[PDB]
């Protein structure tokens, strides 16, 4: 069964670097590209950013953009996030998601079909 | 942010039918691209629901239905039940912002 | 029938050119068949598309012969066929032995042979996959932005003609000499009202 | 018609949109200008035509 578990997650002071990374199994690695979701407690959940099914083409949200970085192992079957110096809105429920198979009509839809189940992450000293 | 504008709750009792209403920008929607619905029970990760226009996957009862017509997208649960009680989400993918979007989420309730 | 001033109209399209026929003088003149073949390349691959270039699409994957008559029609369409993420659904040939004839297709995926030491069903080295595959992303150049393409031909010669343009007409009039132009019939005349009874 | 000369060089207009003074779409400069060089092929050297 597609099955994702992620850790990295734990309570930081501000201005602390954190790595955190999701490994998963029971389909072929390399040929689905990947994203990063981060949902807020209690509110919508928003995107954070993607990466190829190679690691030479990546995209990140402008939010984040200059603070997180991706990357990507498919030797190991796992992904790395990277974020530097985290800000006080940083603290949500990360989780890693698979893009969708088939998207029917058009090449610019995207879905996600398989999710993990987070790691909280939270900011404050 | 929630881009696209969604009912902060929707009540209901068992038996009848209960509608959510998912509406979206010109962007967003009205370019043409499709609306996606999961589901995220209390404590559980969001799960997938309803992809693409209606077309349900594989393990859910045919009892969600969806459609989306001009700016705008819909979701029926028909026979609704005790055990729906969770929080659904519109997303969609946006050609301006350049990044997928998501919805305010609907908690539903059943009396 | 076809109706070519609507697409001329568009005023969307950034690139309609006709070789050996005006694009206004297209709705007053029938042909026996009309080819219609469309596909996707670079922006930067556009300036190939035409009697007598050369390059890599050009000579691999789509050529055009140097008597061609017909128009070329392309726009700009990155936000259909391009994803975060990159697209690598559409290909394109790279490596190939001799250039195309003109209007020809390969779907051909044998193992090209580079290099003198042969080899087989293998990539590893002097061996290369012919068709590579465009990354089309959202941020890229205007250069890179996929761009979509559709070439028409004709032939006007032989045959019963077929399609035609949009011929129309104009109202009626009576008891009074006038020109009229009934389908092919033509002269002058009073046209009035008659009792007469056609077969059907 | 025969015998008869213009010299007058004001912009071509093309499809329905007009323009003036502007060449941007479906408008362009009317004359265009000769390529002669030493080494072109017969089909394509300049003649003198009296």
């Amino acid at each position: 069964e597609v099955q994702l578990v992620e850790s990295g997650g734990g309570v930081v002071q501000p201005g602390r670097s954190l790595r955190l990374s999701c490994a998963a199994s029971g389909f072929k690695f390399s040929k689905f590209a990947m994203h990063w979701v981060r949902q807020a407690p209690g509110k919508g959940p928003e995107w954070v950013a993607v990466i190829s099914y190679d690691g030479n083409q990546y995209h990140s949200a402008d939010s984040v953009k200059g603070r997180f970085t991706i990357s990507r192992d498919n030797s190991f079957n796992t992904l790395y996030l990277q974020m530097n110096s985290l800000g006080p809105e940083d603290t949500a429920v990360y989780y890693c998601a698979r893009d969708g198979p088939d998207t029917s009509g058009y090449y610019a839809n995207i879905y996600f079909d398989f999710w993990g189940q987070g790691t909280l992450v939270t900011v404050s000293s | 942010q929630s881009v696209l504008t969604q009912p902060p709750s929707v009540s209901g009792a068992p038996g009848q039918r209960v509608t959510i209403s998912c509406t979206g920008s010109s962007s967003n929607i009205g370019a043409g691209y499709d609306v996606h619905w999961y589901q995220q029970l209390p404590g559980r990760a969001p799960k997938l629901l309803i992809f693409d226009n209606n077309n349900r996957p594989s393990g859910v009862p045919d009892r969600f239905s969806g459609s989306k017509s001009g700016t705008s997208a819909s979701l029926a649960i028909t026979g609704l039940q005790t055990e729906d009680e969770a929080y659904y989400y519109c997303q969609s993918y946006d050609n301006s912002l350049i990044l997928a979007v998501f919805g305010g989420g609907t908690k539903v309730t059943v009396l | 029938v076809a109706d070519y001033s609507v697409l001329y109209n568009s005023a969307s399209f950034s690139t309609f050119k006709c070789y050996g026929v005006s694009p206004t003088k297209l709705n007053d003149l029938c042909f026996t068949n009309v080819y219609a073949d469309s596909f996707v390349i670079r922006g930067d691959e556009v300036r190939q598309i035409a009697p007598g270039q050369t390059g890599k699409i050009a000579d691999y994957n789509y050529k055009l012969p140097d008597d061609f008559t017909g128009c070329v029609i392309a726009w700009n369409s990155n936000n259909l066929d391009s994803k975060v993420g990159g697209n690598y659904n559409y290909l394109y040939r790279l490596f190939r032995k001799s250039n195309l004839k003109p209007f020809e297709r390969d779907i051909s995926t044998e193992i090209y042979q580079a290099g003198s030491t042969p080899c087989n069903g293998v990539e590893g080295f002097n061996c290369y996959f012919p068709l590579q595959s465009y990354g089309f992303q959202p941020t890229n150049g205007v250069g890179y932005q996929p761009y979509r393409v559709v070439v028409l031909s004709f032939e006007l010669l032989h045959a019963p003609a077929t399609v035609c343009g949009p011929k129309k007409s104009t109202n009626l009039v009576k008891n009074k000499c006038v020109n009229f132009n009934f389908n092919g019939l033509t002269g002058t005349g009073v046209l009035t009202e008659s009792n007469k009874k056609f077969l059907p």
